């Protein structure tokens, strides 16, 4: 590896959407919760030749 | 029967190092490399009736190759089976029950020898001593069959003690060759067939004792000049014995080879005893059995009394025309004796009367 | 190949005889005595290209010894592998 950059993207709110966006989004009753789409627990069993 | 024990998950650590080496003990499996094997080992056995494909092996340390009914097949210019050794090497060489077969099928019986069949062998020893050939079958080689050269050595160390037995030649166009100061070894209870030269003797001081020789048509050629001499050549030749062979039908009956051979320098007329080198002297013959075996005693070393030829306890036994007679050159009829001797009525060429005891056969002149 | 079979403790018992005999179905490795192992077979194989060392092998019944190879060595001033008979042996 040679250079290894980073890429995000900022999406130009306005300001006073963003000051009501982000004063909703501090408040613990509005916390972003996600899901693995798997959702399982990985076991690998050993089974001999034969 | 079924394994119900019970296991937990792998707990995705690096894995330890397993390995499954040593999986043969000192054999040798179809499809692999035997160079890398007859390094290893000091006996190496070979699968029970396997089949396999070796050509040119180069082996320099002495090993023992136990085949048990194996097959090694070829194909290619190469020989089979290179043994190349030094002078000092304690161990012998022990070459058993392998059935060496040829890039052949019936023979090519009708090309001649050259320089391109010369290296279609299947032992090349070059200067190992004590081998051992015991338990083979050789066939259709459209060379020679084994060829034990030496080179130069000093100070009458004659050793070199060689065992060829219980072996069996079909189609092999130079049966037993052997290079020059091959000295001192044995090849007896050989069944040769359908060859064409069961002997191409160069080194002298063998000893062959019960070898059969079966519709081939020559058993002992010596002339100057052959193929199959190898470095350090024609020197000190032709010394061996000749004792209970049996050379039936080298004329007529069921042979199937030409009598031109083509040697390197000349082409010659091949007969059931071959013998042309002023340099050399005769080897015993006793107990050989012909019937309707050619002889050809051209020129040994008679110079100052120094030789004399006899046949002794010998079948001759060729009736029709001059087949199974004897040929002696004309300034050789003093040193051809035969004392004792059963015959049909077999032509002599060129064999006096008083020199022949009991009186068999008819006496002719070949100008 | 990792062998993650479980186990349980060992209770404190006396262990059950557990043996490793019949190593050698017919064989003789090197530096085993060999008058032990010709009373018990009739057929010894001895191991490919070894290395051995005899002196005074008393051999009483006939056996077949097939060397595949080996080499037996001595030192002394008794002979090697004397082979003493009776008139009755098949």
């Amino acid at each position: 590896y040679t250079q290894i950059n980073l890429y995000v993207s900022f999406f130009p709110m306005n300001y006073d959407t963003q000051s009501e966006l982000e004063l909703m989004l501090r408040n613990a009753t509005n916390d972003q919760n996600f899901s693995d789409y798997l959702g399982a627990v990985n076991n690998l069993y050993q089974i001999p030749a034969g | 029967v079924e394994e119900l024990y019970v296991i937990n998950p792998i707990n995705q650590w690096p894995a330890p190092g397993s390995f499954s080496s040593q999986k043969p003990p000192g054999t040798l499996l179809p499809g692999e490399d035997p160079e890398a094997v007859f390094k290893q080992y000091h006996v190496v056995y070979l699968v029970p009736g396997a089949q396999y494909h070796w050509k040119n092996i180069l082996i320099e340390k002495p090993v023992w190759i136990y085949g048990n009914g194996a097959t090694v097949r070829t194909s290619g210019t190469g020989p089979i089976l290179r043994i190349v050794g030094n002078r000092t090497e304690k161990r012998d060489v022990r070459i058993q029950d392998i059935s060496f077969f040829g890039e052949d099928c019936t023979p090519n019986r009708m090309e001649p020898m050259s320089e391109k069949l010369v290296y279609q062998m299947a032992i090349w020893v070059t200067d190992m001593k004590r081998v051992t050939i015991k338990g083979c079958n050789f066939t259709n080689f459209a060379g020679a069959a084994v060829f034990f050269e030496e080179t130069a050595y000093n100070g009458f160390f004659w050793s070199m003690q060689h065992l060829i037995t219980e072996c069996r030649f079909t189609g092999c166009r130079i049966g037993i060759a052997n290079g020059g100061r091959s000295e001192y070894s044995t090849a007896s209870f050989n069944n040769f067939f359908d060859c064409q030269i069961c002997f191409n003797v160069v080194g002298g001081n063998w000893n062959r004792c019960g070898n059969i020789a079966a519709n081939c048509r020559c058993v002992y050629l010596h002339t100057t000049n052959m193929w199959y001499e190898g470095a350090g050549g024609n020197f000190n030749a032709a010394h061996g014995s000749f004792t209970g062979n049996t050379m039936n039908h080298c004329d007529y009956g069921g042979n199937l080879w030409p009598t031109a051979f083509q040697l390197p320098d000349r082409e010659i007329q091949l007969a059931g005893f071959y013998f042309d080198n002023a340099r050399a002297r005769c080897p015993t013959w006793t107990g050989n059995t012909q019937y309707y075996g050619d002889m050809k005693i051209l020129n040994f070393n008679q110079a100052n009394d120094a030789a004399i030829f006899v046949i002794d306890g010998c079948a001759l036994y060729g009736q029709p025309g001059d087949t199974g007679s004897i040929e002696t050159t004309a300034a050789l009829t003093d040193k051809v004796f035969i004392q004792g001797c059963q015959g049909n009525k077999v032509t002599l060429f060129n064999i006096k009367a008083a020199n022949v005891v009991p009186a068999i056969g008819t006496i002719k002149q070949k100008p």
